[PDB]
RNA sequence: UUGGCACCUCGAUGUCGGCUCAUCGCAUCCUGGGGCUGUAGUCGGUCCCAAGGGUUGGGCUGUUCGCCCAUUAAAGCGGUACGCGAGCUGGGUUCAGAACGUCGUGAGACAGUUCGGUCCCUAUCCGUCGUGGGCGUAGGAAAUUUGAGAGGAGCUGUCCUUAGUACGAGAGGACCGGGAUGGACAUACCUCUGGUGUACCAGUUGUCGUGCCAACGGCAUAGCUGGGUAGCUAUGUGUGGACGGGAUAAGUGCUGAAAGCAUCUAAGCAUGAAGCCCCCCUCAAGAUGAGAUUUCCCAACUUCGGUUAUAAGAUCCCUCAAAGAUGAUGAGGUUAAUAGGUUCGAGGUGGAAGCAUGGUGACAUGUGGAGCUGACGAAUACUAAUCGAUCGAAGACUUAAU
């Protein structure tokens, strides 16, 4: 359950370590985002070197949250933190690994580069 | 009992295959994955920090670190998208709820094995 | 807030139409034959459904 | 067209073929009996009225409603029924389909069917308008002397009155409420009952009508 | 259960109290409320008695207050005695029901429904 | 809007902005339907019909405005004492303090600035939201009901296919039709995920007790801490705004004269909007126009007008909860499972006490998924729902038909 204001790491090399959402897309009035949803955010946070910048307005999507999310079947998959991938317009990330697991929503999302890259998908 | 005609339409649900295990247990939960038509078992490994409920209705909860990240997964105990479980190993705890080990890593959340 | 006009004494009683109490719920006591409240011991005898309290 | 009672028993789950978690409520719908038919040439228009759940026979001095009294008796005996405890009428059925006196099984609804559920909804008693009608609070701080008030009941001069419709504390619940498209999961005719999927509205022991869903 | 008017704590107080009263005295002069919560306290006081292990006794005294009850031959014994013996011994072949309720009506003070608990 | 006027109010009509709650208008921001286009397509421009629903979070500033960030189908314009302070706030503004610039000889002053600066009221009436009693509805009752009326609801994105088609040099790229899935909103509900859970279980500190040990109790926010049943719950689980019909708006036409032609109009016949009336949901016969159906009760005495206690039935009183401020509603009242107790369970906690064993010991292991357990399921008259009392019909007249 991401909204404005929410912090969350960045599982990426892109060169950003932390943003901070600006906002949730997909509809007026909508409140808050989960995995596999895009964010307007703002890099609070950078690694020196690194493609994307502090203060750079990007777009990312989730890939995990505290909040997790529930199966058709009943099942849940919970994690510890709060995590989200820079993405490009077409939906492919900015930077060329993804770290730490990620859900399997961002199957049913089109997010196949990324869920390629992804170390674990849970 | 719970009400006799909830148990009497649900008992069907209930699996029978299912082996023992408590809370601070290791499990290998053998998980169905029918993403389109191919079908695979994708085998999630954690210690069981939770059990609830009763019934058709009970479910079940294990941790895992995975990439330095934990990730706890929520079962129906009596789902068939679990082909089976395995309990690798039993674990010596003190309570039903092992929610102190979210916030502990590395040796400091070590279980020590019966 | 404060009254804006006075009470008529009419329309004081038509309020007052409810304002009362009610005779108790009392019956015969079967034992010494006064008066007592139904499920209550019967204080002129002591005696309830037949038997000394 | 078809229809129903059943007492609420509670909410439980089922797996669906594809492993999927259906909630369901169990409606409990034994003992439903056709007592009168209505025809639109002596009631002026069509329906079955049917009572459901037997209670006790007349008895002398009878002090609650587990006992039927004698003009309920004699409307059940005229059926030729055990007086019942729940009687409701069906306008959305065939009437030419039923006679007087006929059991009303579980087994006339099958699993996927789309049915309406009606049923009066829990209550609540006394409530705010935060409650009642989900307002918005005042601040909590910021020198706030307004939490959970109604707000603003009308304007000014312009109208010098309240209108109807303002929306104000009140009792809450205890409402006729119809839940549509719920579909029928199961039935089980040993138990006499219907798994419904979802929930309905009601305590558990409360009164539930199933019908045929209007909307198609 | 009820509230009686009064916080948790003084409300655990006066009903562990109101059952060493009726274990003592067999019966009481209360109010209603009172009664038909204490009934419930007293009567699983009395289950503990007639189970009579040594686990029950000590379960009996978490609750029970420590009143000394002299008997007619001069001789002293704890509620918790009583209860585990004459009280016990007295129930050992009735299943529940060991208190009863009189209703006796309003008191002038208050109005509060006067009433009797008595044991049997 | 800025004003003009000075007609109500100076034995007081609280004044900006925000918050809460809206309500109305249409001169329409979006969505719906159209005409014209310097409308190829995709887009647009402009005008007409249309008020059903919808019409966002933030940065700055007291701000309204306004600019900006990021969205959205869209971020409408106005009225309601520039709606709403006996609903809230009190940042600005408009008291007393102090200061700066400035003016003034000065006391002081400034739609100049600056820092600080008391927001009262138990609702009588109408009004509004709920909830009871009386009588009426030509006998007295129990249920089931029709629906005159009234209220609710009414919004929309994206993607897939048609089709990379029509159109277009190309770039790009459809109408119409058929599917899937969302946002916001509404409603019900607790199986699931969670929250709470002060008479559930467990760990633990200090101190005072139960004579001591052991085991327990009191107080320290429920001493604190880890969990948690029912209930109540959202952020959780379901469902909804679907499909249509009738009459229309702006329009679009057919046939057609006045007026040999022409002409949607005069007669006549079609078609045509998220809008109107329905369809969907809820209330509803105090609908005094008081409606309908089924079932129940039905005699004596009379000054023969009428009365009577009784009948069917319903209450008082009592045990209660799915109901609840209280009434009311519902489950029960011995020919009884209504509550308590008792017994067995579910769920929760997580291994009681005692004893034994191993350790110098703190402790550990066994007995033994033990012990305990509010609300949830079941059984059982042991306790209490005793004995009683009260209310409650005998059916008006006229006419017509039979
Ligand atoms: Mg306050
Ligand atoms: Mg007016
Ligand atoms: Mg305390
Ligand atoms: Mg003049
Ligand atoms: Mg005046
Ligand atoms: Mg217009
Ligand atoms: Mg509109
Ligand atoms: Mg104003
Ligand atoms: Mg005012
Ligand atoms: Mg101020
Ligand atoms: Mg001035
Ligand atoms: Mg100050
Ligand atoms: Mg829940
Ligand atoms: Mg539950
Ligand atoms: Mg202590
Ligand atoms: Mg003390
Ligand atoms: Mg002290
Ligand atoms: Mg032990
Ligand atoms: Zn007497």
């Amino acid at each position: 359950m991401i909204q404005q204001e929410t912090r969350l790491k960045v599982a990426d090399n892109s060169g950003a370590r932390e943003v901070l959402t600006i906002k949730v897309l997909g509809g007026s009035g909508r409140k808050t985002a989960n995995i596999g949803d895009v964010i307007v955010c703002t890099v609070k946070n950078a690694t020196p070197g690194g493609v994307v910048k502090k203060g750079d307005v990007v777009k990312a999507v989730i890939v995990r949250t505290k909040s997790g999310v529930r199966r058709n079947d009943g099942s849940y998959i919970k994690f510890d933190e709060n995590a989200c991938v820079i993405i490009r317009d077409d939906k492919g990330p900015r930077g060329t690994r993804i770290f730490g697991p990620v859900a399997r929503e961002l199957r049913e999302g089109n997010f196949m580069k990324i869920v390629s890259l992804a170390p674990e998908v849970l | 009992t719970n009400h006799k005609l909830i148990e009497a339409v649900t008992k069907s649900q209930l699996r029978t295959d299912l082996p023992s295990f408590r809370p601070g247990d290791t499990l290998r939960v053998h998980v169905r994955i029918i993403e389109g038509t191919r079908e695979r078992i994708q085998v999630f490994e954690g210690v069981v920090i939770k059990r609830r409920g009763g019934g058709v209705s009970e479910t079940f909860t294990v941790r895992k670190i995975s990439s330095g990240v934990g990730v706890e997964r929520t079962f129906p105990l009596h789902t068939p998208k679990i082909e089976k479980i395995e309990v690798k190993r039993r674990g010596k705890v003190r309570r039903a709820k092992l929610y102190y080990l979210r916030s502990l890593r590395g040796k400091a959340a070590r279980i020590q094995e019966i | 807030a404060v009254p804006k006009r006075r009470t008529s004494k009419t329309r004081k009683n038509k309020r007052r139409t409810h304002f009362k109490i009610s005779v108790p719920g009392m019956t015969e006591c079967p034992n010494c034959g006064e008066y007592k409240l139904s499920h209550r011991v019967c204080k002129n005898c002591g005696s309830y459904n037949g038997e000394e309290v | 067209t078809k229809g129903i009672l059943g007492r609420k028993i509670g909410m439980t789950q089922v797996f669906g073929e594809n492993g999927e978690l259906i909630p369901v409520t169990v409606v409990e719908a034994k003992e439903n009996v056709v007592l009168q038919k209505k025809t639109v040439e002596v009631d002026g228009y069509n329906a079955i009225q049917v009572g459901f759940e037997d209670k006790k026979a007349y008895k002398k001095d009878a002090k609650s409603n587990k006992y039927a009294n004698k003009p309920a008796e004699g409307h059940a005996k005229k059926a030729d029924a055990a007086p019942k405890r729940f009687i409701r009428e069906f306008r959305n059925v065939d009437v030419d389909a039923y006679e007087v006196g006929q059991e009303v099984s579980v087994d006339t609804f099958v699993a996927g069917d789309v049915i309406d559920v009606t049923g009066v909804s829990k209550g609540k008693g006394f409530q705010g308008a935060i409650k009642r009608h989900g307002q918005s609070r005042g601040p909590m701080s910021h020198g706030s002397h307004f939490h959970r008030a109604p707000g603003s009941v009308g304007m000014a001069s312009d109208a010098s009155r309240v209108f109807k419709g303002q929306k104000m504390p009140g009792r809450m619940g205890g409402n006729t409420v119809t839940v549509q498209n719920l579909e029928v999961v199961q039935v089980d005719t040993e138990n006499k009952v219907i798994l419904v999927k979802g929930n309905v509205p009601g305590p558990k022991k409360g009164l539930v009508e199933i019908r045929t869903s209007i909307k198609k | 259960y009820r509230k009686l008017g009064r916080t948790s704590d003084q409300r655990k107080a006066m009903l562990r109290d109101l059952a060493t009263s009726l274990i003592i005295s067999e019966r009481i002069e209360t109010t209603e409320a009172r009664a038909k919560e204490v009934r419930s306290v007293v009567e699983k006081l009395i289950t503990l008695g007639k189970k009579g292990d040594l686990a029950s006794r000590r379960n009996a005294a978490k609750t029970l207050r420590n009143v000394e009850i002299l008997n007619e031959d001069e001789t002293t014994q704890t509620a918790l005695q009583k209860l585990f013996g004459e009280i016990a011994e007295r129930y050992t072949e009735r299943q529940g029901g060991y208190t009863r309720i009189l209703k006796q009506g309003p008191r002038r003070g208050d109005g509060a429904e006067s009433v009797i608990i008595e044991l049997v």
